């Protein structure tokens, strides 16, 4: 559902799904064309 | 004592996922 997201100071508004994009463990982020956050990591129990 | 690096030494550098788009 559309919902304000703070992740550790990462401010946004969108809505949230289960990721389905292999993120290697270096990876906290997702970037696609254009340099759009596409994926986020939870720095607090590490769910992408 | 020398030998060239073909092409090794390349690095993921910044830890931001992106899948099929030319950085």
């Amino acid at each position: 559902k559309c919902v304000n997201f703070n992740f550790n100071g990462l401010k946004g508004t969108g809505v949230l799904t289960e990721s389905n994009k292999k993120f290697l463990p270096f990876q906290q982020f997702g970037r696609d064309i254009a340099d759009t956050t596409d994926a986020v990591r939870d720095p607090q129990t590490l769910e992408i | 004592a020398y030998t060239n690096s073909f092409t090794r030494g390349v690095y993921y550098p910044d830890k931001v996922f992106r899948s099929s788009v030319l950085h």
